[PDB]
């Protein structure tokens, strides 16, 4: 039935990982044109991730492999849109591009791997 | 005709370059080779120089010129064409970065190509009935190697000029008579 989620019961047999998610809510310029954005009160989420395992390529003689991440969650995660989206990370910041089923119940994720967290207990 | 005889007397002329050019900048081993090659083959790791035929040019209408036999009372036609043919030679050398010594393709392409543009090569194979035009340029360009490992291929290309004979018969005479009329 598309009533009563799914991935609720399912996290309770197969067990998932933990994540740090904080919003977009509002974006300005600094005198150049650029967008800055801005996000605010990173709350704690309960989310399974999954496997994709990228391979790299060449632009001219440099290699630049991009890291990539699958997450299913059960919480309406926007990736794009005339607004920004949203972070997360599991060690290090990352960023996602793709919708699911939020509507209903569930969602599913994507993820590529940012540079580095700040640190100090992994902010 | 006249194209076997031609691959031979490069094929020497390129070992004796490279015999030279080892010598100078002290490679370890060399291997020269014509691509193209018509049974399957791999590629070898010593330093290596490719050949290859492109294209011919006439240049010039031909010229006949006429030797008779006299036993059999026949003109051996001779006709000569003196026609360009275009080489491309290009060369292979990976690149260990931990040598202190280094030495690069490119180099091994260019002491290629100055050995052929000097004034004494030039010399000696005039007697081998053949002579090089004037080259313009030499290019670098990356493969990839085995899916990692990038490499130069050197190549530049270069102009051998000769004459090529074809023999033919034709018939003679040997008087010749008129009437004259008012």
């Amino acid at each position: 039935i598309p009533g009563a989620n799914l991935l609720r019961m399912a996290f309770g047999v197969i067990g998932t990982q933990i994540v740090r998610y904080r919003k977009f809510e509002q974006r300005v310029k600094n005198d150049q044109a650029q967008y800055v954005s801005m996000f605010g009160e990173p709350f704690d989420l309960a989310a399974s991730v999954q496997r994709v395992r990228r391979d790299q390529y060449a632009q001219f003689n440099l290699e630049f492999q991009r890291n990539y991440v699958m997450i299913f969650a059960n919480f309406d995660m926007v990736d794009l849109d005339r607004n920004m989206a949203g972070d997360q990370f599991l060690w290090t910041g990352r960023v996602f591009q793709l919708e699911s089923q939020g509507s209903w119940f569930y969602q599913d994720g994507w993820g590529v791997c940012l540079a580095v967290d700040i640190g100090a207990a992994k902010a | 005709m006249f194209d076997g005889e031609l691959i031979a007397k490069l094929v020497v002329e390129l070992n004796a370059a490279m015999t030279s050019a080892q010598e100078a900048l002290q490679f370890p081993d060399f291997e020269v080779v014509q691509k193209a090659q018509p049974t399957q083959q791999g590629t070898s790791t010593r330093p290596t120089i490719f050949f290859q035929k492109l294209f011919d040019i006439p240049r010039g209408w031909p010229a006949t010129d006429w030797h008779l036999d006299n036993t059999a009372r026949k003109y051996v036609e001779i006709t000569r064409q003196h026609v360009e043919t275009t080489f491309q030679i290009s060369s292979l050398h990976w690149q260990n970065p931990e040598i202190t010594h280094v030495v690069t393709a490119s180099d091994i392409a260019n002491y290629v190509r100055a050995y052929f543009q000097a004034r004494s090569t030039i010399e000696r194979v005039k007697e081998l009935d053949f002579l090089i035009l004037r080259v313009s340029q030499i290019s670098n360009e990356a493969f990839e190697n085995d899916n990692h490992q990038f490499e130069f291929h050197p190549s530049f290309d270069m102009v051998v000029t000769y004459n090529q004979y074809i023999r033919l018969y034709e018939n003679a005479a040997y008087s010749a008579d008129g009437v004259l009329i008012g």
